């Protein structure tokens, strides 16, 4: 995660609010001085150094972790950014449109922006590229494994913050005294933009006993619940029979048009667009537009705001109220009890905040802030016309004090606990620190208890035994979090395969058609999702598409459901394929393989390096999350479940669940446990609590953390 | 091209040489809508290509309506050159091309003559009956070409890492904060480019100033005191020595805060 | 290779006839076939108009009469702003789109009002098919929706804001029925028709 | 319930009297559109349902691996394997009867014996 | 300051039950 955030992110935040315009008004008595000024200040590309520290006379030397820790520095390294000026001048003729032109003043020119604290044994630490030897030399223990932050000479671990996912459709029953029966809400966010978080609420109004159950929408900027037929009609679905087709999909389930009857015969009496436009223009929270131009106020309320994680663009209404419709039918699935309501403590639904994202955003925020200051210095230098110093614009303590704040004390801002001290006992309790994971508690879950999608992905007993219990969770031992890719390569590759287009779609013509889900943005659909699967798959499994991503087909509800975003939490697990020389299902991986991989080994302690991105890249392994672990079916054992089908009274008893139709296998049931647990010897021929007691309790043992 | 609509003047005969009506006699061309792949859109699309040069042959053949495009050699190798054109609607309804051009701007019952209608020449160009995909063919040579490409499409990465200097920490140093590199940019000097000025005024006589001062107040009878300064460029203390006496401001009215001539010297 | 079929040449359209010319795409959302070479009243007027406050904008048949009738009547400021920096494309789509395409025959029987479609306007290339059989190839660049309005006499808001408010009861089934019976809030083609034939009746 | 839209303007149509002839003729309430009443009923509410139990039936719901499989008997074809699941209607007081797809011509089967 | 796993009940300190349900 956080090599993620220095190659990538960091330049991203850059780019996204890197140009800074000021005009200067003529401001002009007479007619000799009417010219209109334009600075620009913009922001290139973003460098960084190696770790380091200035010090009081102002030397600056190479600092390594070792001496930061004993002078109570920070393990901190700075940041550049190209700075290209822009001068635009103009003549201001009033009427004319202004033509701005350069006077050749573009002066370009790194300037220190911040410090960034390294976290040990990342790209940017002196730790990577040190050998065993190098280690001892800069003494620095080699079995220390990095993954924490040094601030202010103290150890500071990031513990991963468990969210709910965003783009995500889930539908709630609400309480029996609310008047309101259903709510299916989104938090839709986007990740390369401003990434506020724009929650649209589709409401079900009444209970099962009234009669006037009409659904009205939550709209941002909007002080009213919209009813949905206002809105479809607001984004140009006038027709009532294309609005039922955008929101039921089948032409024989009356039931769904008999609940969105009452709906329709709400809003009756709009029957165009700008009628719609204005009704929504009328709720408007802003209450500073004039009488006309509460059209031009809806339309761009509905598209810069309305489903954002969508498109920000114009253009996209029939994408938009495809999925509003989306929306609705899910709403009514869950009403007419055809679907149970969207379990909350599901652990797909959930994504991990790690160093990386949680670091993304301080910087986002510490980002924004500078760049404000900037402006705002400029506007004084060409205001009060005091000379422009650029050392002034750029307060690097801002980023330097914001990051350093928010690692030595948790709160993340200007939520608690984000970083703590490293646990140093024993060096089994630093690694259960280094993947422990926090879920901060008010809703109407339950997230104390282990669920069924805990399975290999946190730990089933390794939990505090107070008021943590549960909220606080440690990751399995092959458990590892996305660190998030581009989706823009898959979506043109479905497009490019098949996938036809939202804007063209009618569901009466093609009622088989599977619906394409990336990263919850329904993209177009698809006729034959089985072939597009084992073509993804195929891509996978070689590493053309990266192994982070999960690709899901719903076969029942029909949906192919793709997530490339950050934060799965994934596990490995073996292939099963059908391998017709055997006659049976069996696990790609063979013999030879596992041959190559203790040959590695074994040079480790000359033929081919086979590491396990060598499995990875041949489709031996697999990596899995708790959402494609929905579509999936797994064997415990190899040998004892592949193979078709006297014994021991003394083993356990075994089933062999009578089904050959594997997807995949366990690596080793072993390792669903996390760090603390696999200490204990024989857990399975323990009692649980006993098992969690023991997980708590080995942080708090003797033995040597470090050799240093 | 920005224009007023409503025109109950029939301005429109006198400002567009063009008739405003849709043209319609060429709706009848038959226009078959077809969508490429990225490499073939990309060489099909752009500008400085498509000078009416021949891109291929169609091949129909009755027996399956099999619809075939015969690409020539002209333009690549490594694309292939027979194309499955894949009919997705074989009758398209209710889908038309028409044009946009622009204009020759040279030479209840309750209405408002202004609706703001922006005009363009517009016309069918034709009518859209046949829904076309573009893909390869199986068979071709330069199949794998395609399939190589596509691969490669989600496998190259577009961003660049963060770039690591490489020299000492000090010399990136020698630049920030504390530094003696002083600026030798000339990025906002308004400091420089506005104490380089000097309006210097010197003490010509009172007979002369009054007179000028007179002449000033004969061209425009209101002055402000930076307007009379620059005009006559005289200093401010014996320019209002001079406004005083042969003058007066206004504190109160629409012209307030402006030196204007006496009512006394006003009907002179 | 025989000639059992037709084989049919395929060539670009050259590049002097495309300059400040676009050829747009036009999409009727009508569940009937929809031809303006014989379902419109000629001529017709696709234009670039406002669409704010349909139903008071007078039809083409009306501002000609209206023409004829009166034809034969006569015979501090702040130094300094934040601008917040833009893309050009999105910034052109904008101003060029903020009025939408407006097609209406002569006397306003069917006015239909194109909305942009941006999902695919960049992968559709257009074959027109030549008079000897040959195939001209146009790019496409934009799609646009058309959608009828003022078909069946809708009705404003300030009705419709009467009607959401529960003070008012059940809105009766057919209320703009029994409103056209009384002949109020009728169809752009009704008024011009009642405009002509009270014209006609002098 | 069938619900009608009109063939002019594609709104929804409603059920009016007329005096005429006394019989059942669905109104468009936008455009006028008018014809003849396939059917006397005009509104059906189910108390207890029995659609949606075999909902998700495609041409490759047996390509489903989690899907558990039987050696039941297919009076269809007479074919032993088939995939099988409960009702796929999700509510609290559905019974548990087992509905079965036929791998070789896709015919939903059930194995209950109340209708049966 | 101190870092323990050993959860010990703060005794004497319902205030935080009490202020979790203040209304009735
Ligand atoms: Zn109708
Ligand atoms: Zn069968």
């Amino acid at each position: 995660s956080f090599n993620q955030f220095v190659d990538y992110t960091l330049q991203d935040i850059i780019c996204e609010d890197s140009t800074l315009i000021l005009e200067q008004l003529a401001q002009h008595t007479t007619e000799s001085d009417n010219i209109s000024r334009k600075y620009e200040i913009s922001f290139g590309k973003i460098y960084v150094t190696k770790p380091m520290v200035n010090e009081s006379d102002g030397v600056t030397h190479a600092l390594y972790p070792q001496e930061a820790r004993l002078r109570n520095l920070t393990y901190s390294s700075g940041l550049f950014v190209d700075v290209k000026k822009r001068t635009y001048e103009a003549i201001d003729v009033p009427g004319r449109e202004l033509k701005y032109e350069l006077i050749a003043e573009e002066s370009e020119g790194k300037v220190f922006i911040g410090r960034l604290p390294i976290m040990l044994r990342s790209k940017n630490c002196y730790l990577s590229e040190a050998t065993e030897s190098d280690l001892y030399k800069l003494k620095e223990c080699p079995f220390d494994m990095g993954g924490y932050f040094i601030i202010n000479g103290s150890e500071k671990v990031l513990i991963a913050q468990e969210r709910s996912a965003g783009n995500i459709v889930q539908v709630f029953k609400k309480a029996a005294p609310s008047p309101i029966s259903h709510v299916a809400e989104i938090r839709s966010a986007l990740e390369k933009g401003s990434r506020f978080i724009s929650t649209l609420q589709v409401k079900l109004y009444g209970r099962e006993g009234s009669s006037a159950r009409t659904i009205k929408a939550t709209l941002p900027y909007i002080k009213q619940d919209i009813p949905i037929v206002i809105i479809f009609r607001a984004l140009g679905i006038i027709p009532d029979g294309e609005i039922l087709e955008h929101i039921c999909y089948d032409v024989n389930d009356w039931q769904m048009l008999e609940m969105l009857k009452p709906c329709v015969e709400d809003g009756f009496v709009i029957q165009d667009r700008e009628t719609a436009l204005d009704f929504i223009g009328r709720r408007g929270t802003a209450l500073g537009i004039k009488k006309e131009k509460r059209i031009q106020y809806a339309k761009d309320i509905l598209q810069k705001e309305f489903l954002p994680h969508i498109t920000q663009l114009e253009g996209f209404e029939s994408r938009k109220a495809f999925f509003l419709g989306y929306m609705i039918n899910r709403l009514l699935l869950c009403a007419l009890d055809r679907k149970d309501q969207d379990d909350r403590d599901h652990f797909g639904k959930k994504r991990l905040d790690l160093a990386g994202p949680l670091l993304a955003q301080l910087f986002k925020t510490l980002f924004k802030k500078l760049t404000k200051d900037i402006f705002r210095y400029m506007q004084r230098t060409v205001e009060e016309a005091h000379d422009f110093n650029m050392k002034l614009a750029i307060n690097a303590k801002t980023i330097t004090s914001g990051l350093k704040y928010a690692l030595a004390t948790g709160n993340w801002g200007e939520r608690a606990g984000v970083s703590q001290v490293l646990n140093r006992y024993t060096y089994s309790s630093t690694l259960s620190h280094l993947r422990r994971t926090n879920t901060p508690i008010g809703k109407l879950a339950k997230p104390r208890q282990l669920h069924n999608t805990h399975w290999g992905l946190v730990c089933p007993a390794e939990t505090p035994e107070g008021q943590a219990c549960g909220l606080v969770k440690n990751l399995s031992l092959m458990s590892c979090i996305s660190v998030g890719t581009d989706p823009m390569p898959i979506i043109t590759f479905l497009s490019e395969w098949g996938m036809e287009p939202l804007e063209d779609y009618v569901p009466h013509q093609s009622p088989d058609a599977t619906r394409v889900f990336v990263n919850g943005v329904w993209h177009g659909v698809h006729r034959n999702p089985a072939r597009l699967m084992e073509t993804l798959r195929t891509l996978r499994r070689k590493g053309d598409i990266n192994p982070e991503v999960s690709m899901i087909r719903d076969i029942r509800e029909k949906e192919l459901k793709i997530f490339t975003d950050a934060g799965r939490v994934y596990r490995p697990l073996f292939i099963v394929e059908d391998d017709e020389s055997l006659g049976h299902k069996e696990l790609k991986v063979r013999k030879g393989h596992i041959a190559k991989l203790m040959a590695t080994e074994y040079q480790d302690i000359d033929v081919e390096e086979y590491t396990w991105s060598s499995l990875l890249n041949e489709g031996l392994v697999e990596y899995i999350d708790a959402e494609e672990e929905e579509s999936i079916l797994i064997a415990m054992q190899p040998e004892d479940l592949e193979p078709a089908e006297d014994v021991d009274p003394a083993k356990r008893i075994r089933v062999s669940h009578h089904a050959t139709t594997f997807t995949h296998c366990e690596i080793h049931p072993s390792m669903i446990l996390g760090v603390a647990a696999s200490i204990i010897p024989f857990p399975d021929h323990n009692q649980s609590p006993r098992n969690t007691y023991q997980s708590a309790m080995g942080k708090q043992a003797m033995g040597v953390f470090l050799t240093n | 091209e920005v224009f007023d609509g409503n025109d109950i003047e029939n301005n429109e005969t006198k400002v567009y040489e063009e008739s405003l009506d849709l043209d319609l006699e060429r709706s009848n061309r038959q226009v078959w809508l077809v969508r490429l792949p990225m490499f073939l859109a990309e060489k099909w699309r752009d500008r400085n290509n498509l000078h009416g040069q021949e891109l291929g042959k169609i091949r129909i053949n009755k027996d399956g309506s099999k619809i075939t495009l015969l690409l020539n050699e002209n333009d690549n190798d490594s694309i292939p050159h027979e194309y499955d054109l894949e009919l997705t609607k074989k009758v398209v309804e209710n889908e038309y091309v028409f044009t946009e051009q622009n204009l020759k701007k040279y030479q209840r019952d309750r209405y408002i003559p202004y609706v703001k209608t922006i005009p363009k020449k517009t016309a069918i160009v034709g009518t859209v009956c046949h829904e076309c995909q573009v893909m390869p063919s199986m068979n071709d040579p330069n199949y794998h070409k395609i399939v190589e490409q596509r691969r490669n499409i989600v496998k190259l990465n577009n961003k660049e890492r963060i770039t690591t200097l490489d020299e000492t920490v000090g010399v990136t140093m020698s630049h920030t904060g504390m530094s003696m590199r002083s600026d030798n940019s000339n990025f906002l000097k308004v400091g420089r480019e506005k104490a380089k000025s000097n309006i210097k005024s010197i003490r010509m006589p009172k007979k002369e100033i009054l007179d000028y001062l007179f002449k000033l107040f004969d061209e425009y009878d209101y002055w402000s005191l930076k307007g009379l300064k620059e005009r006559t460029r005289q200093p401010e203390a014996h320019l209002k020595e001079c406004l005083d006496k042969v003058a007066t401001l206004v504190k109160k009215g629409p012209y307030a805060f402006k030196y204007t001539l006496r009512p006394e010297y006003k009907k002179l | 290779d025989p000639n059992e079929y037709n084989e049919f040449p395929l060539r670009a359209i050259p590049k002097e006839d495309l300059e400040n010319m676009r050829t747009h795409l036009l999409k009727f959302q009508s569940k009937k076939k929809i031809n303006p070479v014989t379902d419109f009243h000629l001529p017709v007027r696709l234009h670039r108009k406002d669409t704010r406050n349909l139903q008071f904008q007078l039809t083409r048949a009306e501002i000609v009469q209206r023409q004829k009738e009166i034809s034969e009547y006569k015979k501090l400021r702040r130094k300094t702003r934040q601008l917040k920096v833009l893309d050009e494309n999105a910034k052109k789509l904008r101003f060029e789109e903020f009025y939408p395409w407006v097609m209406e025959d002569f006397d306003g029987y069917n006015t239909w009002v194109g909305s942009y479609e941006a999902g695919n306007s960049d992968s559709y290339v257009l074959l027109s098919v030549e008079d000897d059989g040959s195939f001209t190839m146009i790019p496409a660049d934009k799609v646009y929706k058309f959608t009828a309005r003022n078909k069946y006499a809708t009705l404003t808001i300030d009705e419709a804001e009467k009607r959401m408010d529960k003070k008012s009861g059940e809105v009766p089934r057919w209320l703009m029925k029994h409103l056209d019976n009384i002949g109020t809030t009728t169809t752009r083609y009704d008024r011009t028709r009642r405009k002509l034939k009270a014209v006609a009746d002098q | 319930t069938t619900f009608r839209f009109c063939r002019d303007c594609n709104n929804m149509l409603y059920p009016r009297e007329d005096k005429e002839n006394n019989r059942l003729l669905f109104e468009c309430r936008t455009c006028s559109y008018v014809e003849e009443a396939g059917s006397p009923l005009v509104y059906r509410h189910e108390l207890i349902t029995n659609i949606g139990e075999t909902a998700g039936v495609v041409q490759d719901i047996g390509s489903d691996p989690t899907l558990p499989r039987s050696d039941r008997e297919c009076p269809k074809c007479h074919s032993r394997e088939n995939v099988f699941f409960q009702s796929q209607q999700r509510r609290k007081d559905t019974s548990m009867v087992l509905f079965f797809v036929c791998l070789s011509c896709s015919h939903i089967f059930t194995s209950d014996q109340k209708n049966k | 300051n101190e870092n323990f796993e050993d959860f010990d009940v703060e005794h004497f300190s319902d205030e935080e039950t009490y202020e979790e349900k203040p209304q009735f």
